[PDB]
């Protein structure tokens, strides 16, 4: 699953089981643990 | 919740960005709902048709959200408006116009701010303690209708007095406070009774 | 009631709840609306039995015992002068016919009985010729004008009331 | 009702405040009861053509209104909305 | 065929439904003008031309 | 997160609140004669 952003430690725990996490709006923030938090951007 | 009015204007606006977040997230009749998804699984025309359907269910959205901030806007204009009609009215100087600035008669008002809005304190003047008596509109004396210049006739039992209309402060009947016009013939239900001439 | 049109909706999105939710608040805005204009007061006031107002005529705009909803002849006039699935539902409003007539009522009978004391705290009783006294003073006029020509005021009242019911009953 | 059909509260025969709207006249508080909703207190006044009732005393009142001045600024870029 | 009707049936609902809340934005300032006149004119005299 | 961005008020909440305390403050020593003038 290709996207774009900063990587992140991630202090949050998984499980054996579990892969990916998806916080509110069903889109990827925390994926096997690293977190995914997109880089800086906003308006001019 | 005594701040309900506020407290609804953010919970409104806070579920029409959420709603719009979780239409971000629709499939729109497409393969998937995550554009990258597809960039990275599809032919470039299947694609892009694909992309049109994303396009054209995230504009609508969109267009949905944007209709109803106006119409909310427009709303909250209106009663910002008022708030500074209030403002200017209540808070500024005394109004005599009923309810605009709380029940009863208006005496002052004042602002506190509030996150999103304004709070009017309103002090108003209620009366209370009320009294039964005996009125007549106006007093015939030597053949001359005396009527109140401010105030009303009253009479607990057979002693007339002169007070006022919103308390009760008996006055001695004088030609100070009493203005003559015509005769007691022509005015139904007055009365007998001496005027005191000082 | 076609299961493909909600399995295509499903995946369509949550547009059914936005629309939904709007129409109910709509139908909460309306009915705040009726409940703020009619609901001024808290206390239901009643005309007395008997009736002297001076000469001025209120049967015209007071309720009567016949029972026609408990609606006064001009409100029966303004009732019958106006007239009047697929998913689509009309929702009942809070407030009734009645309770709205008898919310009229009671603002009628506050206002010919306590004037404006009513409106600004406990209804205090006062003669209707002392309270178009006070009104007159209100505007400028002294309240002899008022006293010697009661009579006269009463049927210019009464007449501009006859007119209004004329008006209302064969003009459209 | 002609607002439909009520399972599950008792009708009674007295007439309080409305505390939840059903509708055509009927509220609903809490067993849940359902009742048709009290306009106010119901009290006549005592009108006579020569009688007045002034009042002896004052209450200083306070109140307080509540009134949205303004909402949140929300700005939404189209293109990173729709594209990303 | 039937996703181009729902689309179609779907904007015509939300064309109606902005129509209400524009009509219902104008009673509300109609019922709002109304409340303040019955206050300001029932429940007392008012000083206001016209 | 997704371009969705809140801007923040022009007047903060400090400046809104010396506001009211200065209507207020006017309210009390000079009545209604600093809304029509000096
Ligand atoms: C005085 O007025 C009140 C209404 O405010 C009424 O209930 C009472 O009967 C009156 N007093 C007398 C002696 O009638
Ligand atoms: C009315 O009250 C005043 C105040 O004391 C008194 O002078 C007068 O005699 C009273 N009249 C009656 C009939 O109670
Ligand atoms: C008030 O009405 C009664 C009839 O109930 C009458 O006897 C009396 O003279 C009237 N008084 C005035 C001041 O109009
Ligand atoms: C007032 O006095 C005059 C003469 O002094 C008398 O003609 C008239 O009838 C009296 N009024 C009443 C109401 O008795
Ligand atoms: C008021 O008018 C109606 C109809 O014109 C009439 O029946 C009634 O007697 C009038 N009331 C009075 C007090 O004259
Ligand atoms: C119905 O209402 C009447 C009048 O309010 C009351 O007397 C009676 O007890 C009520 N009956 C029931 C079963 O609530
Ligand atoms: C008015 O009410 C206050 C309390 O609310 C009381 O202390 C005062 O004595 C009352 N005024 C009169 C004249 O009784």
């Amino acid at each position: 699953l290709t996207g774009t952003g900063v990587l992140t430690e991630s202090n949050k725990k998984f499980l054996p089981f579990q892969q990916f996490g998806r916080d509110i709006a069903d889109t990827t923030d925390a994926v096997r643990i690293l977190d995914i938090t997109p880089c800086s951007f906003g308006g001019v | 919740s005594p701040l309900g009015k506020l407290q609804d204007v953010v919970n409104q606006n806070a579920q029409a960005l959420n709603t719009l977040v979780k239409q971000l997230s629709s499939n729109f009749g497409a393969i998937s709902s995550v554009l990258n998804d597809i960039l990275s699984r599809l032919d470039p025309p299947e694609a892009e048709v694909q992309i049109d359907r994303l396009i054209t269910g995230r504009l609508q959205s969109l267009q949905t959200y944007v209709t109803q901030q106006l119409i909310r806007a427009a709303e909250i204009r209106a009663s910002a408006n008022l708030a500074a009609t209030k403002m200017s009215e209540c808070v500024l100087g005394q109004s005599k116009r009923v309810d605009f600035c709380g029940k009863g008669y208006h005496l002052m008002s004042f602002p506190q701010s509030a996150p999103h809005g304004v709070v009017f304190l309103h002090v108003t003047y209620v009366p209370a303690q009320e009294k039964n008596f005996t009125t007549a509109p106006a007093i015939c004396h030597d053949g001359k209708a005396h009527f109140p210049r401010e105030g009303v006739f009253v009479s607990n039992g057979t002693h007339w007095f002169v007070t006022q209309r919103n308390f009760y402060e008996p006055q001695i009947i004088t030609t100070d406070n009493t203005f003559v016009s015509g005769n007691c013939d022509v005015v139904i239900g007055i009365v007998n009774n001496t005027v005191y001439d000082p | 009631d076609s299961t493909e049109c909600s399995n295509l909706l499903l995946q369509y999105g949550s547009f059914c709840t936005q629309l939904n939710r709007a129409l109910t608040g709509i139908a909460v805005e309306q009915d705040k609306n009726t409940q703020e204009v009619f609901a001024q007061v808290k206390q239901i006031y009643k005309t007395p039995p008997i009736k002297d107002f001076g000469g001025f005529n209120f049967s015209q705009i007071l309720p009567d015992p016949s029972k026609p909803s408990k609606r006064s002849f001009i409100e029966d006039l303004l009732f019958n002068k106006v007239t009047l699935f697929n998913g689509l539902t009309v929702l009942p409003p809070l407030l009734t016919d009645e309770m709205i007539a008898q919310y009229t009522s009671a603002l009628l009978a506050g206002t010919i009985t306590s004037g404006w004391t009513f409106g600004a705290g406990a209804a205090l009783q006062i003669p209707f010729p002392m309270q178009m006294a006070y009104r007159f003073n209100g505007i400028g006029v002294t309240q002899n004008v008022l006293y010697e020509n009661q009579k006269l005021i009463a049927n210019q009242f009464n007449s501009a009331i006859g007119k209004i019911q004329d008006s209302l009953s064969s003009t459209p | 009702t002609r607002a439909g059909c009520l399972i599950g509260a008792e009708h009674v025969n007295n007439s309080y405040e409305c505390d939840i709207p059903i509708g055509a006249g009927i509220c609903a508080s809490y067993s849940i009861i359902a009742y048709t909703m009290s306009l106010g207190a119901e009290n006549s006044v005592a009108y006579s053509n020569n009688s007045i009732a002034i009042p002896t005393n004052f209450t200083i009142s306070v109140t307080t209104e509540i009134l949205p001045v303004s909402m949140t600024k929300t700005s939404v870029d189209c293109t990173m909305y729709i594209c990303g």
